[PDB]
């Protein structure tokens, strides 16, 4: 029951700066240093600074002196990371830790995406993989929506409204060149399901504020 | 201990 | 200090035992070594750190050793939950410094997959955007490695295509997208991908001809 409850995923543009957050609760908060990693699409952890309990302490990662700023507040119970002149290669995941006496961190926030991108929200186009003869292999098929032209992450995609998830798959979006994100929702049918049952992957794309639905219906090839 | 290792960083 | 973890990927079957190697580049002291376990889309927890201190909660099949510039995470019996990626993490006082290993994947071993490969043609609503994207898609396949060319008019195309491996049946899919303007892709006939494979003996090559096959 420690809560460690980190701030809303964040867009910025290159030369911004971020703020990011995270609560805690359920433990004695100034009793512990905190700690702020991060983790970029598919890369692995990265130390970027603690702070001590009192707020009067940092130390930072060398790659970070200079432009990442920590400060907590004990009213709030309420750790803060500053990170200034961003570039895409920011784009990552914050993650807010509590280390335990040993050094190690024994609770972790949840996350906080940060993208940075000259690119502009934008909801996601979202075309059907039409199965067919070529998208058939012995009585398996796929068939899929392409998530395309969206930005930021996170879609979410489901389909049928959650009643299918036999033989979903919905990939890990790409980064294109222009700067937007695409993705491939696919589904596993049996080839006998082709035309006989429905499939409509539902696109919810919040940070745009829009909603795709896209019955994905069989092409003959 | 590590957390007193820091401390005593952070008193110096 | 770094750390360097190894090997990059493991793969092991559930029930195995796990070693994961994380090397220092200088002497570390264990007291000042943990150990991570990251699955996608989740934060890391803690598993295991100093001289085999595990964390609350952590079951004993985790244990961690090692001195010098050689230190071991053990998992004595793989779970299925235990698939997941591990990081090392080194920790100084003075000045304050982390830093973690590159991390290592833990993999379900399995018996080589081919994929199937099948091949969608842009939709039509695509193209009356004025883009036409090419969908190369192989399924459920092992082990990760795999490559697609993309060929158009029989002719090696690059530049312009993307691919997407999902995480680990415990086999992998991977989409490649060749995205094409419409004018260009109105310029030739014969769209394929051509697909590498361990378990394809020669490479299978899936194709279509624009407005038909
Ligand atoms: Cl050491
Ligand atoms: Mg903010
Ligand atoms: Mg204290
Ligand atoms: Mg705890
Ligand atoms: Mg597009
Ligand atoms: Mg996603
Ligand atoms: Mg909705
Ligand atoms: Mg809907
Ligand atoms: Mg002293
Ligand atoms: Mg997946």
């Amino acid at each position: 029951q420690v809560q460690l409850v980190q701030s809303g995923a964040e867009v910025k543009k290159p030369g911004a700066s971020m703020k990011v957050s995270c609560k805690a609760s359920g433990f004695t908060f100034t009793d512990y240093y905190m700690h702020w990693v991060r983790q970029a699409p598919r890369q692995g952890l990265e130390w970027m600074g603690l702070i001590n309990p009192s707020g009067s302490g940092t130390a930072y990662a060398q790659n970070f002196q200079g432009r990442v700023t920590l400060a907590r507040d004990t009213s709030t119970s309420t750790l803060y990371m500053e990170m200034g002149s961003l570039t895409s290669d920011d784009t990552a995941v914050y993650y807010c830790a509590r280390m335990d006496s040993s050094g190690s961190y024994d609770h972790w926030g949840q996350g906080t995406l940060v993208t940075v991108s000259s690119a502009s929200t934008k909801g996601p186009s979202v075309f059907p993989l039409a199965p067919s003869s070529k998208s058939t292999s012995g009585g398996t098929a796929a068939l899929g929506c392409l998530v395309k032209d969206y930005f930021p992450e996170p879609v979410t995609v489901s389909w049928n409204s959650g009643a299918l998830t036999s033989g979903v798959h919905t990939f890990p979006a790409v980064l294109q060149s222009s700067g937007l994100y695409s993705l491939s929702s696919v589904v596993t049918v049996p080839s006998s399901s082709l035309g006989t049952q429905t499939y409509i992957c539902n696109v919810n794309h919040k940070p745009s504020n829009t909603k795709v639905d896209k019955k994905v219906e069989p092409k003959s090839c | 201990d590590f957390q007193d290792e820091l401390d005593e960083f952070f008193k110096n | 200090t770094t750390l360097t973890q190894s090997p990059g990927t493991l793969s092991l079957s559930p029930g195995d035992r796990a070693t994961l190697s994380c090397r220092a580049s200088q002497t570390i002291r264990i007291s000042y070594l943990a150990w991570y376990q990251q699955k996608p889309g989740q934060a890391p927890r803690l598993l295991v750190y100093g001289p085999s201190i595990r964390a609350t909660g952590i079951p004993d099949r985790f244990s961690a050793r090692g001195s010098g510039t050689d230190f071991t995470l053990t998992i004595s019996r793989l779970e299925p939950e235990d698939f997941a990626v591990y990081y090392c993490q080194h920790y100084g006082s003075s000045p304050p410094r982390y830093t973690f290993g590159q991390g290592t994947k833990l993999e379900i071993k399995r018996t080589v997959a081919a994929p199937s490969v099948f091949i969608f043609p842009p939709s039509d609503e695509q193209l009356k955007s004025g883009t036409a994207s090419v969908v190369c898609l192989l399924n459920n396949f092992y082990p990760r490695e795999a490559k697609v060319q993309w060929k158009v008019d029989n002719a090696l195309q690059s530049g312009n295509s993307q691919e997407s491996v999902t995480e680990q049946d415990s086999t992998y899919s991977l989409s490649s997208t060749l995205t094409l303007s419409k004018a260009d892709y109105e310029k030739h006939k014969v769209y394929a991908c051509e697909v590498t494979h361990q378990g394809l003996s020669s490479p299978v090559t899936k194709s279509f001809n624009r407005g038909e096959c």
